[PDB]
Order: structure tokens, then C-alpha cells, then sequence
């Protein structure tokens, strides 16, 4: 009867459609609603236990530069910065902090490293002037919440009051047992009924941007969860 | 939909982003100030186990560590910003925490010493000491945790609402 | 066995190095530590007693002016001012609100009286232009406390929660049995341990100046203690 | 070291350099906002007793002492600013103190008339009346003091710590 | 508050008062880098597993050949050393200062048990070859006990009285 | 009061300043709790009522 | 002890402090948060039963 399952932002066990994906805002400081996973026609339903089931959750935003004749070599940013887990060291990461790709020469951009005390970060190549430029570097001071919603957009209750802060949830090494990250709370639901994945932070987070390199989908959500069938 | 009625113990963590605490700038040979101040919320009760982990995280303005043989020290006070000696915890050194790894790894996370509670109007203060002829310590950067929530390893805050129980108050009278 | 000795700001039973002496805090009002005394290593313990010790403590602070062309003969100040328990005669006090000193003219300068509502202060001499001038006026608007130290810089108790005025503490008039001070408290310790003298106040207090002619040291304390041999 | 089990009931008092205490500037012709404002903190039980010392030293903002015509109340009030008839107490006038040697003289020392209490949430108004044409109060030199700490002569404000004393609810019903 | 027990956990570090240290120069084990002393109706314990944990330094800023010798030594009044109740002749090299008090691995702890009454004294002798730098006290640091940590344990402290 | 319209009474001048505070509609009404954190608890009524009915009556 | 009073969208038995009001917001269709009331200090608690009160809102 009874399995155990990861769920993504896209497709897998659903079929993209009873997914959906959004941005956050900006200007005024909201608790968006960033994921949604409806529970499909098929499946009996779904339950969700804290201290139980794993979860990874690896987002970013999105910044730009203008290309200038002097040699910049270097950028300040519009969001807190640390590294990832902490370390001063590039490639030792369990995933770069940052990534930046130049539009002209469209190839990847190494990173040297970064202060990470003020929104800073270095680039190791020489940027022409007038050459457009992307970077989609670690995201940081925010919080993430879950609801549950009975097919309406009409909330009943709310699976742990307390949020957790992405930023603790980037300084942890993930997917290690026993420091594996595991909210609290135990929730359920049945069929067309949805559970809401809730952001709160200034920062303009990114879902799919067509020019990213390391996969095409930027930033990820990857859930365990308990299905009866 | 469906939740369920999870008990009114609740396993929690403490950082820097909460209405109930607050921290502010310090320089120098300069042990009286709380670095970091923390306070009960109306209606709560917060209990602090004996083996919880502890986690100061704290900066230089130019980013950087400060000197290893700094201290910190975790202090409960009564109220008025008055300490008291008994029931300190965690009077530990600045260095020897390994920030790279330390709530990371079970062998670096250093816990406390005693248990603790904290009554709705009490005080916890983190008073620091630098040698002199260093640099300051720089709140925008500086960092506290306590409590491991999220993990198999390390402890957690517990929290409970004091309406909710009827002997809430005979466990406040009895600290 | 005991004996019920006085203690000062310096020397003393102590011998000069296990007292200490410092200034406060201006801009950050702040409960500085202006005097502390260690228990030497000769000593058994000492103890401290409310309603049963006396005390003293005469503080002061130091302005200065700017000789001019004009004929002064009154000075403002930056502290709240008032005479020593009341009264707007000089030299009938128990002690003088105020000195003046000439730098140029190496003499003591008298007093006449003052408004004693703003902060205000008469001169009976009349400067000279260019003359470099020196005043040690009472002090007022301020909090004194205790506390005890266990040999690291780190806190166990407090002798007494509530701070006094020293506003207070220059209206009583001092050293009258039956109108003798005597805070509250029953403080006691030991070997290498010790009892901070604390103040919170703005105004700028001071215990050595070398040029003031009533004494060398400005200020004083001098508080009974009981000590076991 | 060794520190005494002080008594709960703690010989205090009150001044403008408080929490629980606050004023603003007064006009003329002006009797009904306090002057100043006391409050009870919280879990915490005061006392002033009937032969307690009062010490009003107001001041006009060019730092003069104002008309003694002018008057001063001090009374209880009920939560919500509401002031109560009955339980008021020190109806005085400015005049006539000597703020010279007011707290310094017994003889000065001007007393209450009656006993009074406050229960955790009360407040204690100090009204003022100034007749017209005549200079304002100015908050930053004006000055309350009530209670005789640090005297054979007079007496002082009892405080307690509501959690303490289990009768505490008793006197607070009492008041 | 719960009342802590009287066998208090604390650790010992320079600056204290009942320590004391004076500089080294080369080839002179009678002298003691460090001292340190009981206080007045207090009694400390140190157990064998205790950490211990040596920081001496160069006038530059450098650590010294690691050939060079530590010994911790209990001693009798009068500044007198005793054979027996020694603990911790270890090398002045093998620790890995950078890792040393944080890694448990790295860490080192004593051999046999010690006390302390009232009035004694504890000493540590340095034993450094000749034409090499000497020891500098402004940078050396000493550490024994390791409070507020799970590994390692934390020297005992009680009042007599 | 079929479509989106409304008459007025006066003749407006070329270029003056105008403006109109008429009543609105195709709206929902609701209350929630928050303890003292910007926290929720829960939930008054769950169904919303609306704005246009509250006219209405 | 108990009481029924009215309380409107300024100040009234609170005082101007603990009433805020706000718009709404037009493209983003949201939930907002137009008006609260924040039980002052001085109170000991607040009921509100459907049924029992009434209310107006223009």
C-alpha cells in the first residue's frame, strides 16, 4: 500500500500540471506562495511527517551588470551573501554559490571567491565593455512556511506555526543523515487538495531562465513524502 | 485537510531574526554589555536543556574571526538586567568552535553544562570579552543559535504556551 | 578577630595595587566602572553591611573657558548644578560646590555665589584676556551601585537592585550619625575578589588633575567596611 | 562569597530615570494630563505607605522655579487612565517646599496623608495646575522623587514580586 | 534558579590569579614557565582523562622546535617537586595547534589523576635545546579542560569550607 | 446601475479637476488573529461574506 | 465587569496608536490586510461573538 516517494518542482509521480510554480515580491514584504502541489484525481492521498522525510530545497535569484572598460574583476550584489555551509574556497562546495554567464561569449564564468561578509563577490575573467552579463548568485534572509488548502483557495490550518530561515537552511550541509534537514509537523490530505510551499523575503528568486548552465531549471525543490497508492 | 495535534512542547531554535532578542555593537575590554540580549515573550515558557548545543557565530567589520582567547558567556539574569551567578551556562572561549563544521559536526557542536529555564519576564544575556588592541565586533555579521532542531544529533529549545498548561506556573515558580 | 576599618580610593589597608580607579562614559550612557577593590591575598574574607556602615563620596568634574577682553565674572556649565546640601552662601558649606584655577596666575580663585537653577557659576576674580582657566564644579544627575566580581570579570550577584542619586548623595548633609548614609545590602567575600563601585552618569567625573589646589586627589570615597583580620 | 537572603518586601523608590515612569511638558491653565505617568510593572506589587515622603522639584525651562500658587496632585487611578475620587492623595502647592533642603530636612520633608497601593497593572497620575499667564514645564529639569531610601529619617516604597508571595493576590484584591 | 552543585566544572587559562608565568630563554628546566598555585579554602581536582593543551610561542610569533619538552609536575610547598603525581611529559611538538583543542582526536589528555589541596603547587617545565629562539609569554597561552564541550572533561573545583 | 456608468447633475468646464468616490462591489470580507507576531493561529469563519451582499441589505 | 461597546477604524476606546488601516492592491488579486486592531496594554482581554453584535461597514 503504502511507499515513500520524493516529489520535485516539476513533473515526476504529478505530470507538471497539478504543479505550479511563482515568484515572490519585492517591494512590499509578503508571504508569497512560491510552490503548490495539488493531489492528482489518481492517488487515494498523501500524507507528510516531520522528523521522518528528507527534503533539499536549493534556490537563488537573478542580477545584471553592463560591461565597462575598466577591469571590474568584481561585483556587489542587492542580497546577503555567505557561503555554501561556509567555506572561503570555491569547487569545495556541495554546489557553487554563483554561477554568471556572459551573453556575447556564451560560456561559463568561474568564480576565484568572494568576502562574504558585505554583498560582494569576485569573477575571475576580464568582462569586455558593452558585453551583457547574468549571474544568479546564493539566496539569503528569508523564511519558508507550508499551508494546506481545501480545493478553493481557503485555508484551514497550517502544518507548523514557526517559520524556518532559508539562510540556516543553505548553512547546513544537506543531504547528510542524521544532519538531514527535517521540519516539523504532520499533515495530510486527499484528492484535488493542495499544500502550499510559502516564501517570505525581498530578494526575486528564479525558477527557469533558458540560459543557465548547470541544468535548465535553476533553482530546486526535491520532498520526501508517504503516498497510499 | 488534515493536521495533526502536535503537543504543546514544541521543539524550536533561536537566531537573530526574532522579535524577542536583540543584539548591538561592542569594542573592546568591555565584559558588561550583553553583545546579545534575549527575553521570554508574554504567555511562554522556554526550557533550555543541559545538553544543548550552543553556537556563537560572531564577526570583525571587515569580516573576518576575532582573537581565539576571547571569551563568551551565556548568563541567565533575574529581571532588570540583573545577573546572578548561579545558573550560568556556556562560559566558553571564542575560539576552539571550528565555524566551518561546528553545529555541522556532533564533535565540534559544544554544548552546554546545566539545565536552564526561562520564566515569561526574564533575561538571558551573552556578555563577551576582547583583549585589548583588537577589532570590534560587528552585529551586522555576528551571529547566535542555540537549540538543534533538524537534525537526529543535538538538542532543541522547548517551548510551551503558559495558558495552555495549568502547572505552568508551579514549573515557572520552580525554575 | 573583626574590626570595622574605612576604606579610600587609594592606598589605604589595600597598598595601591589592588584598587583601581576610572573614568565613565559620555556619549553612551552606560553603567561604567569607575572604582573597584580587590581583596588581597593577606586578608580572610571581608564582609559589608547595610545600616550599619558609613560612607562618603565626594565626585566632581572638570571644565574649562577661554580668557576674553570682557569682563566674565560668571560662567555657564554642561552639568546640573546645586549647593552642598543647600544653601547660597559659600564657605558655609561643608565643602566648596566649586574651584576655579589660573593657569597663568598659579593661585586659587574664590567664589561668590550662584543661580544654582541653570547651570550657572559666578566668579569673584575678573580673567584676563588669553588666560587658560580650569573649574571643578560639583556634579549632579547621576546613579551609583554595586557589585561583585569572582576573580574572572564575571558577574554572580548584585548588593543591592536599586540605584541611588547622587543627586541624593551630595543633598544629605554627610558624616552626621543618626543623618549618615547607609545604603542597603549584606555583601561579603574573599581572596582576589572583587567589589565594583559603578556609575551612571553623563557628565565627565575625574580623580586626578595635578594642578588642584585643595588636595591632589579631586574626588574621594571613603566607606566602612568589616574585615576578618 | 556570601550575599543575605534580602526579604521580599525590598525598601525602594521612585524616579524619573525608570521604565515604568515617564512625563511631558505641561502648559498653563492645565490640570487635567499628568505631568507625569506611573505604571505597576508586571508580577510586581508596590506599596507606599501613609507617612511616605513626596518631592516634587519642578522647573520652568529657562531653569527658574514657577509660580507657588501653582498646584500639585498626586492620585490613584483606576486602568485606562480613568482617575478615582477616593484613594488620591498629596493635594499640594507648589510653594512651600525649599527645594533647597526638602528631602535633606525632615522638618521640609513633606509626607502623604494617607496609605495606598498598587496593584500589577495601575497607574498613578501627578496632575498640575498652573495659573495662567505664567511659564510652562519643561520635562528635562523637572523632577519626582517619592520614598526615603538611604535615611533613618522617612520611609520608603515597598516593592514585591507578585510570584513570590502566594497572599500577594489576596492584598492586590484587598488594595 | 536550580542550585548547581558545589563540584563546579572550570577551566584554567593565563589570565587568572592564582597563575602566574615569566619568560624562558634556552636550556633551563629548573625554571618554570608557568606557575600555579591553590586558592584560599578551595580544593581543585584534575582527572586523568583531563585535556591538556600548551601554546608556547616565539618572540616573532613562532612556534618553537618541536624536539623541545613539557612537563607538567606537581610539587610540593615551597616550590619543591615530587616524582610521583607527575602527569603530562609529552614533546612540545605532535599537537597540531590549529586543530588541537577543537579535533578530540588531536587533542591530548593526562596519564594518571592529580588533586590539589589548599596551599600547592603545580609547575610546568620546559626543556628547550641550546641555539634555538626562547619563550616569549606575552604569546604563549596555556589551556587544561575543556568546559562546555562533550569530549574531554572539565577540571573540578569545590570550596573546603 | 446595469453597467459601469453614473450621471451627473452639474456641467463640468473643459480642463477642470474632478473626482468620485462611488461605492464599490465584486468584493470578499474577512477576519483572522495574529498573536502579536504576524503569526496566524486560525480563523474566525471560514467562508468568506461579500461586500456587495453587505451593500445589499 | 463585562461591557459592549462600539469601536470604529480611529481611535475610539484604543487611541490612534494600536488601529492600523491600509489598502488593498489591485493586479495581485491577494487577501489584503485592510484594518486591525491590536488589544492595548491596559485591557484584560477581548471577545467578539457573531450573532450577538453588530456591524457596519462602508
Amino acid at each position: 500500500q503504502t511507499q515513500e516517494y520524493t516529489i520535485n518542482h516539476t513533473g515526476g509521480v504529478l505530470g507538471d500540471s497539478y504543479v505550479t510554480t511563482a515568484s515572490n515580491q519585492t517591494s512590499p514584504q509578503r508571504e508569497t506562495a512560491v510552490l503548490s502541489f495539488e493531489c492528482p484525481r489518481k492517488f487515494e492521498e498523501i500524507n507528510y511527517v516531520g522528523q521522518r522525510d528528507a527534503t533539499r530545497f536549493v534556490p537563488r535569484t537573478t542580477e545584471s551588470i553592463t560591461g565597462s572598460a575598466n577591469d571590474d574583476t568584481v561585483v556587489d550584489l542587492t542580497a546577503n551573501i555567505q557561503p555554501v555551509a561556509g567555506e572561503e574556497v570555491i569547487a569545495e562546495q556541495d554546489y557553487p554559490v554563483a554561477v554568471a554567464y556572459n551573453v556575447t561569449q556564451g560560456v561559463e564564468v568561474d568564480v576565484v571567491d568572494a568576502d562574504y561578509a558585505a554583498d560582494t563577490v569576485t569573477l575571475g575573467t576580464n568582462p569586455a565593455d558593452g558585453d551583457e552579463v547574468k549571474v544568479w548568485p546564493i539566496m539569503s534572509d528569508g523564511d519558508v512556511q507550508f499551508r494546506l488548502i481545501n480545493q478553493f483557495g481557503q485555508e484551514e490550518g497550517r502544518v507548523y506555526p514557526w517559520s524556518t530561515p532559508l539562510y540556516r537552511w543553505h548553512d547546513f550541509p544537506q543531504l547528510k543523515r542524521g544532519r538531514e534537514i527535517n521540519l516539523h509537523g504532520s499533515a495530510s490530505w486527499s484528492e484535488n487538495e493542495t499544500l502550499e510551499i510559502l516564501l517570505d523575503a525581498p530578494q526575486a528568486l528564479t525558477w527557469e531562465d533558458s540560459d543557465y548552465p548547470r541544468g535548465q531549471y535553476v533553482t530546486t525543490l526535491e520532498q520526501d513524502v508517504e503516498i497510499t497508492l | 485537510p488534515e493536521i495533526g495535534n502536535n503537543g504543546a512542547e514544541k521543539q524550536i531554535s533561536l537566531h537573530k531574526g526574532q522579535p524577542f532578542i536583540d543584539t548591538q555593537d561592542v569594542g573592546a575590554a568591555d565584559p558588561n554589555t550583553p553583545a546579545v540580549t534575549i527575553e521570554g515573550p508574554s504567555d511562554y515558557v522556554i526550557a533550555i536543556d543541559a545538553g544543548t548545543p550552543v553556537a556563537p557565530e560572531f564577526r570583525d567589520a571587515n569580516g573576518d574571526k576575532l582573537d581565539p582567547s576571547t571569551r563568551v558567556t551565556i548568563q541567565k539574569c533575574d529581571k532588570q538586567g540583573n545577573p546572578l551567578g548561579d545558573g550560568i551556562v556556556f562560559s566558553d572561549t571564542l575560539g576552539r568552535f571550528e565555524y566551518s563544521k561546528m553545529r555541522s559536526d556532533p564533535d565540534y557542536m559544544r554544548k552546554t553544562t546545566t539545565s536552564l529555564m526561562i520564566d515569561e519576564r526574564e533575561i538571558v544575556k551573552i556578555f563577551v570579552e576582547v583583549p585589548p588592541n583588537a577589532n570590534g565586533m560587528d552585529a551586522d555579521n555576528s551571529r547566535i543559535t542555540i537549540g538543534d532542531d533538524t537534525s537526529d544529533y543535538g538538542k532543541a529549545v522547548g517551548i510551551v504556551e503558559h495558558g495552555d498548561l495549568s502547572p505552568a506556573e508551579s514549573k515557572a515558580v520552580r525554575q
